[PDB]
């Protein structure tokens, strides 16, 4: 009844550094038609179980979609460390969700190299769990100030994926969503077959 | 705030930003050598002159920060390794005179002339051609038309690169040519650019005697192809060696042949006979590498790689050459044929490949081999191991009912040996040469002099027709022309020989070394992976010792390697003498 068609298959997808976030509410939740699709690379869920997951229901669902390489996957888990998991996108340890992935050479690649989807390398410290930031103010390293311009020991914060067809397995975008679940004092609305 | 953490995001940045061009850089080299055409050799120096300007600019921020500071090792070698420049502390004027100077003698080799150019022409005459004559007139002709217009700019060249090398605090350029083998770590794991001279001496003393003999045999067969021209007792003349200088004697196997009715091991009519192409050959190779525990190829490897040439009205080059574009993409590009040495080149160019995807993990900078010599000899013993008599059997291209001959052995090691052995001397004499010429031992007057001299007491080879110091006789060879170090051979040669004997002694191999396989042996292979995945973000010692648990150079597994044919050899010289006098010339009378 509510669009897990939307999120899935539109056109554009958003960079890593700043993810999307998309709620569902008041509709009937189908999770089948998405774990025997038999094209998802990982289909691992946390805090609950795949099959029991059309019994119990929730208020709210949140939805966050992004591009990452094919080696940075790994780090979309609770407890895992690394450059883009403790920059760009973070998840708490108590965490109730699916993390799923596919890969994406046909769409997300060109001969010239794609230089759309960026992330961040640089950041003075860790995103706290659930956490966007967006600034491109310069990075400063050294104790000597430089005023708004990159130079020496001023670096500028973000990067850009030379994604192309060529590429090796690992080095290929990757389409990753992220959902979590909700259960608060407000009445549960979200879910599907009887 | 310290002098580490501006280090590392320094380093992190570098990392990030040089992928990009190399990745670019080595994608236009690539589709130049496929295709070859007026349109892509404006992109490919485009991308090369970006890049070495990028490289350039960011050596020059580099040394801002001092080595000192820093505590941790693999920080250090990046450092180290980013902060090397060579021709960036000159004049501009020097520079530009040094790169004229590099410019014309690279052409001036290139397109010489002599009366038919090099290339295809004198080395046919040189290869294949029996009259005495016939070789004298080229090898002098040649030697005079490009030695006599090479000689002031040599000597330009060696009083630039001292003026070099000294600005750099270096003593000389010979120096700085040994300067890839210094290393700077713990108690038990350190090397200097002084003991490797020393080093490379005592082991060219344990060879000399399988040299006499070899010599012995070589000079006493020739007596017959040319009957009135070389002397019992004196030393070979150099222009019958089987090229125009004499690093190789391989082609002499026809003239001195131990048993010359018994043919080789050759399987090209039983490989024809089964209908193989190429696509065959690479999947066997595939399986002999899978077979001792390492992976299998990419799925980009069978995609994008060349393995065959194109009939469509394109222009290839197609020089067997292994690539690593970067970014997980790895091609081999072959002109592949039908024959046997194509079915090892294959193996050896695959052992290349397997070397590259080992270091993948570590970082940008540290993404080569130990040292110069690593990364061939990895290669040749895989070519080593494939062309046994029990390979072939157990593959099929060889029937199950065959015998082992002797004769064949002999016939085998004493090519083997023309192959290997008789190319150390050379390489020795003409590395200490440009050493003495450099750290200027040598008067600049005296330079034919002691180039006769020393070719006469080491290597046992006399000139033909005498000369004065108004010739230049090393700058005919193309590494002396072109500046590139030279004893990268050396070493090779003794680590490949290393390397087959420890794996021969893990796989529990009984008899002769030269019948070793290393096929079906996980530990074999899972060992040498080991050194394969540390790259160089550690010294060549440890490299060394985790396979054969040495720290240090050894020729034992050489001439153990050798053992049969030092034997049936010793046997056969009782009615000759071995040795030379360096007091017979042959224009005496
Ligand atoms: C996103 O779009 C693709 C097609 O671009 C959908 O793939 C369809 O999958 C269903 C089964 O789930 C098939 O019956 C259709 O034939 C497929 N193609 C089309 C064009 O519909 C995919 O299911 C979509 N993702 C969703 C709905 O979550
Ligand atoms: C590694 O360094 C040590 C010490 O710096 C070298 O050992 C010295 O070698 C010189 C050689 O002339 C001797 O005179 C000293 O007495 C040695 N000192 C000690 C404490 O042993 C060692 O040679 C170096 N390793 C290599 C391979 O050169
Ligand atoms: C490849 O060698 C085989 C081995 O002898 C040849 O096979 C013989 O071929 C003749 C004529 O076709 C037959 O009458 C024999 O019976 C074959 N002998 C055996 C044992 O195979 C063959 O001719 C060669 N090439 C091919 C396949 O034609
Ligand atoms: C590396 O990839 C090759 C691809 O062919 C694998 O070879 C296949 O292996 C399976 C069993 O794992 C066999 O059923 C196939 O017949 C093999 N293919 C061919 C063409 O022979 C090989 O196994 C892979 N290596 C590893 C270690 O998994
Ligand atoms: C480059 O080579 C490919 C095949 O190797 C060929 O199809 C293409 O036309 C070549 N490029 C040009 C500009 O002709
Ligand atoms: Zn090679």
């Amino acid at each position: 009844l509510c669009p897990f068609g939307e999120v899935f298959n539109a056109t554009r997808f958003a960079s890593v550094y700043a993810w999307n976030r998309k709620r569902i509410s008041n509709c009937v939740a189908d999770y089948s038609v998405l774990y025997n699709s038999a094209s998802f690379s990982t289909f691992k869920c946390y805090g609950v179980s795949p099959t029991k997951l059309n019994d119990l229901c929730f208020t709210n669902v949140y939805a966050d979609s992004f591009v990452i390489r094919g080696d940075e996957v790994r780090q979309i888990a609770p407890g895992q460390t690394g450059k883009i998991a403790d920059y760009n996108y973070k998840l708490p340890d108590d965490f109730t969700g699916c993390v799923i992935a596919w890969n994406s050479n046909n769409l997300d690649s060109k001969v010239g190299g794609n230089y759309n989807y960026l992330y961040r390398l640089f950041r003075k410290s860790n995103l706290k769990p659930f956490e966007r930031d967006i600034s491109t103010e310069i990075y400063q390293a050294g104790s000597t100030p430089c005023n708004g311009v990159e130079g020496f020991n001023c670096y500028f914060p973000l990067q850009s994926y030379g994604f192309q067809p060529t590429n090796g397995v690992g080095y290929q975008p990757y389409r990753v969503v992220v959902l979590s679940f909700e259960l608060l004092h407000a009445p549960a609305t979200v879910c599907g077959p009887k | 705030q310290s002098t580490e953490d501006l280090v590392n995001t320094f380093l992190e940045k570098f990392n990030y930003e040089a992928e990009e061009l190399s990745y670019q850089s080595s994608l236009a080299s690539w589709n130049y050598n496929t295709n070859i055409t007026d349109e892509n050799l404006q992109k490919m120096n485009n991308a090369g002159a970006k890049w070495s300007a990028f490289y350039e600019e960011q050596s020059k921020l580099a040394k801002t920060y001092p080595l000192e500071e820093i505590q941790d090792s693999t920080v250090k070698r990046q450092l180290r390794a980013l902060q090397h420049s060579g021709s960036s502390v000159l004049s501009a004027d020097k520079n530009q005179r040094l790169n004229t100077i590099l410019n014309s003698m690279s052409t001036i080799y290139s397109t010489g002339k002599a009366c038919l150019l090099l290339e295809p022409g004198l080395d046919d005459i040189m290869e294949n051609s029996k009259d005495y004559n016939e070789r004298l007139w080229a090898w002098e002709g040649w030697r005079s038309e490009v030695g006599k217009q090479l000689r002031p700019l040599y000597e330009e060249y060696v009083a630039l690169k001292n003026e070099m090398a000294r600005a750099n605090n270096y003593e000389d350029y010979g120096d700085y040519w040994r300067g890839d083998y210094e290393e700077e770590w713990e108690n038990g794991y350190n090397y200097s650019r002084n003991q490797l001279i020393d080093d490379v001496e005592h082991t060219f003393t344990q060879i000399m005697p399988l040299y006499q003999h070899l010599h012995a045999y070589v000079r006493t067969k020739l007596m017959d192809t040319y009957p009135s021209y070389i002397s019992p007792t004196g030393c070979l003349p150099a222009h019958l060696l089987g090229d125009m200088w004499g690093r190789f004697w391989t082609n002499l196997y026809p003239l001195t042949v131990p048993f010359g009715q018994k043919p080789n091991i050759d399987v090209t009519n039983a490989m024809v006979n089964q209908s193989w192409d190429a696509r065959k050959i690479f999947k066997e190779a595939e399986k002999f590498f899978v077979s001792v525990g390492l992976p299998n190829m990419t799925q980009g490897f069978w995609e994008n790689s060349m393995l065959t040439e194109p009939s469509d009205s394109w222009k290839v080059v197609c020089h067997p050459t292994a690539w690593d574009l970067g970014r997980g993409d790895f091609r081999i590009k072959m002109c592949t044929k039908v024959t046997m040495d194509d079915f090892l080149t294959a193996h050896h160019e695959m052992g290349h490949i397997q070397y590259d995807m080992a270091y993948a993990a570590q970082p940008f900078l540290l993404r080569n081999g130990a040292n110069e010599g690593f990364h061939e000899a990895v290669g040749e013993i895989m070519s080593l191991s494939a062309a046994t008599p029990n390979h072939l059997k157990n593959i099929g291209l060889l029937p199950p009912s065959f015998f082992e001959d002797s004769e064949t052995e002999i016939n085998f090691l004493l090519k083997q040996a023309l192959t290997i052995v008789g190319t150390l001397p050379f390489t020795y004499m003409l590395e200490k040469w440009r050493w003495m010429v450099f750290k200027g031992e040598i008067p600049k007057d005296q330079w034919m002099k002691t180039w006769w001299e020393m070719k006469r007491n080491i290597v046992g080879v006399v000139e033909p027709v005498p000369h004065d110091e108004t010739y230049c006789d090393p700058a005919s060879l193309f590494h002396v022309a072109n500046d590139y170090s030279f004893i990268r051979y050396y070493t090779r040669t003794i680590y490949q020989f290393q390397f087959q004997e420890a794996l021969c002694q893990i796989a529990k191999h009984e008899g002769p070394l030269h019948k070793c396989d290393i096929s079906n042996s996980s530990e074999a292979g899972q060992k040498l992976l080991e050194m394969l995945k540390l790259g160089k973000s550690k010294p060549w010692t440890y490299a060394l010792e985790i396979v054969v648990g040495a720290k240090n150079m050894d020729v034992r597994p050489l001439l153990n390697y050798f053992e049969p044919l030092f034997t049936w050899l010793k046997e056969q010289n009782r009615n000759s003498f071995v040795g030379w006098n360096t007091d017979w010339s042959p224009y005496a009378d």
